[PDB]
């Protein structure tokens, strides 16, 4: 392949957050030599985008090759001293972490990533109570970033606290309202945290994610798995019952659609034949 | 309490596909108890109900047909050093010992590098710790091998990525097909 199509490669793979860091990295220790002068400014970014992705590679050897030709190119810069932090607490130096992350925030006051790093030794740490907390007051100085608002939500869900989970989930919800994910996760939440005053939701959420994108799946069965939990409910009304089973039979006229789509995809495997038998029930 | 080179292939290959985030899955088995194979079921945030409640049924539907019966249930944490079961092991194999006694607690020690944990009426306690049975574990270190080395995990397909796309077959036919001739 050219490298005119590497490059489109390593910006779809950082537009996206992806982490795969083996085919990352596969694809930018060629860059670094063997298309480095095709490139010219793009190529600092492709040492980032590098390094964080060696790193979780588990290799050295290159973390510090593109982070070298990073501390000379921006020398004082404050990504690099973040690279170099974070290098520092995939070494397992722990110690060195905290003091650069404060001698970063005392030059910039308004520096977020020295703020997230300093978070990220405590996730790594076990600390997720002092975790939580130290996010929270983060948050309570930095409202509106989305991807703390999210990592918020995955510290309380891995800790159990599904309630105030949906609380971050909302604060998400009400920037992206176009994001089906958005709402597949906090359906999920609601249908993990309690019963009736919750599952109303979470139906409600699976068929808004749907409705959202017609692909999806996950939401498709947790429609039909919140559905059904609301008809087999004995707080449930008459009414709610026949519309939770209304639903779920129309959920069920699709589900199959899906996979008879899908086993008609496939001229040899047949999937058809092992949703219907449990559609059924 | 054995498991078979195919269930420890597809376990060290799903682990080894998304090392960043947790592994989960369910050893199911015919029906002293063997673990033929496994069928792994999510990665990253698993605290959560639906998805998981449909794989059991998603499974089922699967396993009668096939002769098959779910045993056991393995989790891998996101941490390399912490092996603790959660809370989630513990709801999980409370729901299988329901359905199928001598139920398997197993945690995927990072850093042999699995632990076994059984209910005998008081809690989960492990046995790794005494000593672990298995088949023959020069094989499996082998057979493992040779397909971390060829990079097959990114070949492996988990009911995770079944539910974005269902071209995606969860019981893996590609993996132990070539596990069969190794």
């Amino acid at each position: 392949v050219t490298w005119e199509e590497m490059r489109d490669k390593m910006r779809k793979w950082r537009e996206e957050n992806s982490r795969n860091s083996e085919q990352i990295v596969e694809v930018g220790e060629e860059l670094i030599n063997e298309y480095a002068s095709k490139l010219g400014d793009d190529i600092w970014i492709i040492y980032e985008q590098v390094m964080i992705a060696a790193l979780d590679y588990g290799r050295d050897d290159l973390a510090l090759f593109c982070l070298q030709e990073l501390r000379r190119q921006f020398p004082g810069s404050h990504r690099v001293k973040r690279l170099t932090g974070m290098r520092f607490e995939a070494m397992e130096r722990y110690d060195d972490a905290i003091q650069l992350y404060d001698r970063i925030l005392q030059e910039d006051p308004t520096n977020t990533a020295a703020r997230k790093r300093k978070i990220a030794i405590r996730k790594a740490q076990g600390k997720n109570v002092e975790a939580i907390r130290e996010l929270n007051e983060y948050l309570e100085q930095f409202v509106g970033d989305q991807e703390a608002w999210h990592e918020l939500a995955e510290l309380y869900i891995n800790e159990h606290d599904y309630a105030k989970a949906a609380f971050c989930l909302e604060e998400l919800m009400m920037t992206n309202p176009h994001n089906h994910l958005y709402c597949q996760q906090y359906a999920e939440v609601k249908y993990t945290q309690g019963g009736l005053e919750n599952l109303e939701l979470s139906r409600k959420y699976f068929a808004q994610a749907l409705k959202l994108n017609n692909r999806n799946m996950r939401a498709l069965f947790g429609l039909y798995m919140s559905a059904s939990h609301i008809a087999s409910n004995p707080k449930a009304s008459a009414k709610t019952k026949k519309d939770n089973m209304k639903y779920a039979s129309w959920a069920a006229s699709q589900i199959n659609r899906a996979y008879q789509f899908a086993g008609r995809s496939k001229k040899e495997t047949k999937y058809s034949l092992k949703a219907v038998e449990d559609m059924l029930e | 309490v054995k498991l078979t080179t195919q269930a420890y292939c597809k376990m060290v290959l799903h682990g080894a596909k998304y090392p960043h985030c947790a592994v989960n899955g369910l050893l199911v088995a015919e029906k002293h108890t063997l673990f033929v194979d496994c069928i792994p079921l999510f990665h990253g945030t698993l605290a959560l109900a639906p998805m998981l409640e449909v794989a059991l049924t998603l499974i089922d539907s699967w396993c009668k047909d096939h002769s098959y019966v779910i045993a056991g249930y393995y989790q891998a944490n996101e941490r390399v050093k912490d092996a603790s079961p959660n809370q989630v092991a513990e709801k999980v194999a409370s729901r299988i010992a329901e359905g199928f006694s001598d139920t398997a607690l197993i945690m995927v020690d990072n850093t042999p590098t699995i632990h076994v944990y059984e209910h005998h009426e008081n809690r989960w306690r492990c046995r790794d710790p005494h000593h672990d049975y298995c088949e023959d574990w020069p094989e499996a270190q082998r057979i493992s091998a040779s397909l971390l080395d060829s990079r097959s995990y990114e070949t492996l397909v988990d009911f995770d990525n079944h539910l974005d796309d269902i071209r995606n077959d969860w019981t893996n036919p590609e993996i132990n097909k070539a596990v069969l001739h190794l």
